């Protein structure tokens, strides 16, 4: 079986806002590093885009 | 003037390539082609 020693291997705490998860570390005395929130980029959408006349996004196949 | 014949009797004597026949044929008589701008869409 697969062992361990440390009794914070399962622990993971839910937080709504980074800088509630960062007052909670900083109180409890862990030294923390933070990753910015990483949101994918609106993108643009267009159906008749796939039968273009003269551009390269016309598809050969549906 | 009569109606008791039949007019469409010349599609009887059509072979196989008929169609692609009339169509180079016709290859003289059309405009030139618009262009896209480009070879194909893969270029």
């Amino acid at each position: 079986w697969s062992s361990t020693a440390d009794p914070l291997s399962n622990l993971v705490l839910t937080f709504s806002t980074k800088e509630d998860a960062v007052a909670f570390a900083e109180k409890n005395g862990w030294s923390f590093d933070v990753e910015e929130r990483k949101v994918p980029k609106p993108k643009s959408k267009s159906y008749g885009a796939n039968f273009s006349w003269n551009k390269r996004t016309r598809v050969s196949t549906k | 003037f009569d109606n008791s014949t039949y007019r469409n009797l010349q599609h009887h004597e059509y072979s196989t390539y008929t169609f692609l026949d009339l169509n180079v044929e016709l290859s003289k008589f059309r405009m030139p082609q618009p262009s896209s701008g480009r070879q194909s869409p893969r270029h």
